[PDB]
Formats: structure tokens, sequence, C-alpha cells
């Protein structure tokens, strides 16, 4: 009875297909966003120097 | 006749629509725009009376919708100052006669 039950799973009765999805490769990166450089300014105005 | 002719309360007579530029740390494409804006702004609410309080109410709100959100706008007869600011970000443009205008982008 165990050998008929091996004799009833046949090629053509239970085909075995594999399967597996594309997975993307992990990576990882480094990304440092330091803002434009901020410089000191100093402006003086006078009457004379507008009108100079 | 001339130069000699003229005299200081003939030349700020003479010629109100003049415009003379200092300093220009921005970049020469932003400072054809700010320039219109603030001419245009200032003789608008310049009222009888020159409201220097009115003219940075209306060169603030103009600046902030134009650019960025934090743009700071100052006029004057005469000042001194130091002021840290971004890197081309800052006009420094006197109007003829007593009228000192700093705009920046902080």
């Amino acid at each position: 009875e165990e050998a008929i039950k091996q004799t009833l799973r046949n090629k053509f009765n239970y085909n075995t297909r594999e399967c597996q999805t594309i997975n993307p490769s992990i990576r990882e990166r480094g990304v440092s966003t330091e803002p434009p450089p901020s410089d000191t300014i100093c402006g003086n105005i006078t009457q004379w120097e507008i009108f100079d | 006749k001339a130069v000699t002719d003229m005299d200081i309360n003939e030349l700020r007579k003479l010629m109100i629509g003049k415009a003379i530029i200092n300093s220009s740390d921005m970049q020469g494409d932003l400072l054809q725009e700010a320039q219109d804006v603030i001419q245009s702004g200032i003789e608008n609410n310049s009222a009888p009376v020159l409201n220097i309080e009115a003219a940075c109410k209306y060169i603030k709100e103009n600046l902030d919708k134009k650019f960025g959100p934090t743009w700071q706008c100052i006029i004057g007869e005469g000042y001194a100052y130091d002021v840290t600011v971004q890197n081309n970000t800052l006009l420094f443009m006197f109007y003829n006669g007593n009228l000192a205008v700093l705009i920046f982008k902080s």
C-alpha cells in the first residue's frame, strides 16, 4: 500500500516548479548637505558718500 | 554753466528719478528684478511725506513672495551696520538725495 502511493505520485500527475521574485540588492550610502557659506558685511552710509 | 551752475539744492530738484548703485554682492540678473520693484514700491507709498515704515512694509512683503521667506530690507538717511548674509543674497543701492536702501536675504 506504501509503494502504491509512491506509484500514484507521477511526473505527469505532480510537476514541481521553482519560482522566486526579483529582489534589488541592498546598498548603504551617505549624503551630507551643508548650506551656502554666510559672510559678514559692514557698510556705513553718510549724506556726503551718497552725494559723492 | 554745467557742473559749476549745479548746486546740491539744484541737483536734487533737477532730478529725483535718477538711480545709483554702490555695492552689488548679488548676481547680475536678480538685481534687475529687485531694483525695478523697490523704485516703483517707494514712489507709490512715498505719499505726501515719505513714510519710511510704509516703504519697508511694501518692500518686505514683495521680496518674501518673489524669492525666499526670511528677506530683510532697511532704508534710511544715514546709518552704520554689520550684517551676516548668505552668498549672493545682498544688494546695497541708495536713491537720489538722502535715501540709503540696504536689502538682503538671511
